RNA sequence: GCCAGGAGGUUGGCUUAGAAGCAGCCAUCCUUUAAAGAGUGCGUAAUAGCUCACUGGUCGAGUGGCGCCGCGCCGAAAAUGA
């Protein structure tokens, strides 16, 4: 297990000194008693001394697992050298901490996801490779420890898919998953092409946990106004003199509504207010759309090049190009091989470059 | 003849010691040099070994202190024959732990002369009692006896 | 009503960035002693500060709570002049 030792490492060195020089422009900032008359001003301060625990903790744990595990290990078949290898034991045990507490700390980790492959760039090659990746991520899933269920499946005219959707459940479904955002790419001789030459394919991937709804708590009686006036047309003395006729006027959103159909104003009332119920409906369902269309990606084109991570079947080598990482297995990644891949490499470019976004600007 | 201006409550291991709060503004906007003031900290935690040592801090007008080292908390004695590092979220119905009747009596004696509480009798019931409302109860048996 | 103390372990166990009798959760020690409740309210970022509860003194005669009945008070704004 000396090949992810100095992965897991340095992983938790790159903030130290980063972290080192911040702390202390809080920690003195913590003393002067000027500083805490600021009401919640004053808690943004003390709230980064909460984070000097789940750093420091590292700085002893990793560095004392370090010190003394190298040591006495060097050479012995079994004595005192492999005695020293249970000691450390919980060193993969408490390596699974530091792991997750950078994991979680996504939108919605935690939660399950949905997931929808569709073909792309590639002809009906490409319409056969969405069913591998399916296969892959379901694969990926059961041996993961999750349970999946297909939400939806569309077999394309000579491939095997058009469209597909499986939503996986357990916990941090949505974690693993989210670096597989963005489109793949393969390139493999196309079992569909009569002179069989090399040929490249593409097919898009998505990821997002899940919502729920809010239809009457908009009706509040507290925030449209209702007026009543006369009514236009027939009616003999009675239509001059009873007013009939409703505008229910949504006050915060303004869209107003008229209605004056009937020779009744509680049932004028009643369908003018049904009526601004359809209209209001189809105004949260178009603001429903931003916030639960935009996390699914700011562009992904689905072209050529719009690839992150290419699986070459030919030479034998997948490639992520987000993280530059190589590989020489795609026999095997599209078949659940992708911890190794989301682990150390993905998960890690996906929250470094929001992770030195926002701390350096943002 | 002596002074103080304003006194605090404060707590540490007994040997190790940071700035950090909540000692922090403690030892800012009072002042306590680390010069001096701490060097007469670790000359009562160097034989001794740590424990919740509270400092039953004493400060002066002239920003110095008293070092002045009091006896840890009652709950100290507690998980001392268990080991916890908490203590129960509902004393009364659950149970963290069951120190018998005699662990309340051989660890007690230590509280004894900082307390203000008579013979050791009577620093038996405090202990005891400091367990009643932590999620914990004893088990004795020479007790009341009577006539 | 006024003079004085109003505490010690204790900073109650747990939650929490902080929860020091005083957001919340769970609650049933003792002792200097004449008396002070692991705490009534305010004050705090967390504390210190104020007070009751309780005891001492002074005063010097009544005082406090609860149930019931009679009558009454508020709740109570309109369009030609009451
Ligand atoms: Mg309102
Ligand atoms: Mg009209
Ligand atoms: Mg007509
Ligand atoms: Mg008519
Ligand atoms: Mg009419
Ligand atoms: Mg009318
Ligand atoms: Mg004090
Ligand atoms: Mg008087
Ligand atoms: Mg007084
Ligand atoms: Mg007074
Ligand atoms: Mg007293
Ligand atoms: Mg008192
Ligand atoms: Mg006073
Ligand atoms: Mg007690
Ligand atoms: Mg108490
Ligand atoms: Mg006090
Ligand atoms: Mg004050
Ligand atoms: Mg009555
Ligand atoms: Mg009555
Ligand atoms: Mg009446
Ligand atoms: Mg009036
Ligand atoms: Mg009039």
């Amino acid at each position: 297990n000396a090949s992810r030792n100095a992965w897991k490492a340095s992983g938790g060195i790159f903030d130290i000194p980063q972290k080192e020089t911040r702390l202390k422009e809080l920690e003195r900032r913590l003393e002067d008693p000027s500083l805490w008359n600021d009401p919640e001003a004053a808690r943004k301060v003390s709230q980064e001394a909460a984070r000097l625990r789940r750093t420091v903790d590292t700085f002893r744990s990793l560095e004392s697992d370090l010190q003394g595990l190298l040591e006495l290990m060097e050479e012995l078949p079994a004595e005192e050298r492999e005695a020293l290898k249970p000691e450390l034991e919980e060193a993969a045990k408490k390596l699974d901490e530091l792991y997750h507490q950078t994991l979680l700390n996504f939108p919605h980790a935690e939660k399950n996801a949905i997931l929808t492959i569709q073909p792309g760039a590639g002809g009906t090659e490409a319409c056969d490779w969405a069913e591998m990746l399916l296969r892959m991520y379901t694969r990926f899933a059961e041996r993961q420890g999750f349970q999946v269920e297909v939400v939806d499946l569309t077999p394309g005219p000579e491939a095997g898919i058009d469209y597909a959707q499986i939503l996986v459940k357990g916990e941090n479904a949505y974690g693993l998953l989210s670096p597989e955002a963005g489109v793949h790419r393969l390139v493999r001789p196309s079992p569909f092409d009569a002179s069989g030459r090399r040929h490249t394919s593409f097919a898009g991937v998505e990821v997002i946990p899940e919502v729920d709804e809010e239809v009457e708590v908009v009706l509040k009686p507290e925030e449209l106004r209702i007026d009543v006036m006369r009514a236009s047309g027939p009616g003999g003395p009675g239509v001059n003199t009873t007013d009939s006729a409703v505008r229910v006027v949504h006050l915060p959103t303004g869209i107003t509504v008229t209605c004056q159909t009937t020779r009744s104003q509680i049932k004028n009332k009643e369908l003018a207010l049904k009526i601004l119920k359809a209209r209001l409906y189809e105004l949260e369902r178009k603001k429903r759309e931003e916030e639960l269309k935009a996390l699914r990606g700011e562009v992904r084109p689905i072209e050529w090049g719009s690839q992150i991570r290419s699986y070459v079947l030919d030479k034998n080598y997948v490639k992520d190009h987000r993280t530059g990482l190589m590989r020489h297995d795609p026999e095997n990644v599209l078949d659940g091989d992708l911890m190794d891949l989301i682990w150390a490499g993905l998960e890690w470019k996906a929250g470094r470059r929001q992770g030195t976004e926002e701390v350096e600007a943002e | 003849m002596k002074k103080v201006v304003a006194v605090v409550k404060l707590q540490l291991p007994a040997g190790k010691a940071t700035p950090a709060p909540p000692v922090g503004p403690a030892l800012g906007q009072h002042g306590a040099n680390i010069m001096e003031f701490v060097k007469a900290f670790n000359a009562a935690t160097a034989n001794m070994g740590d424990a919740i040592v509270p400092v039953e801090i004493t400060i002066y007008a002239d920003r110095s202190f008293t070092f002045v080292t009091k006896t840890p908390p009652a709950s100290y004695l507690i998980r001392k024959a268990a080991g916890l590092e908490k203590g129960a979220h509902k004393p009364g119905r659950e149970k963290v732990g069951r120190i018998t009747w005699e662990q309340v009596l051989e660890i007690a004696k230590q509280k004894m002369p900082d307390l203000n509480t008579t013979d050791l009798e009577a620093a038996a019931r405090m202990i005891a009692g400091s367990a009643r409302s932590m999620g914990v109860e004893v088990v004795g048996a020479p007790e009341v006896k009577d006539a």
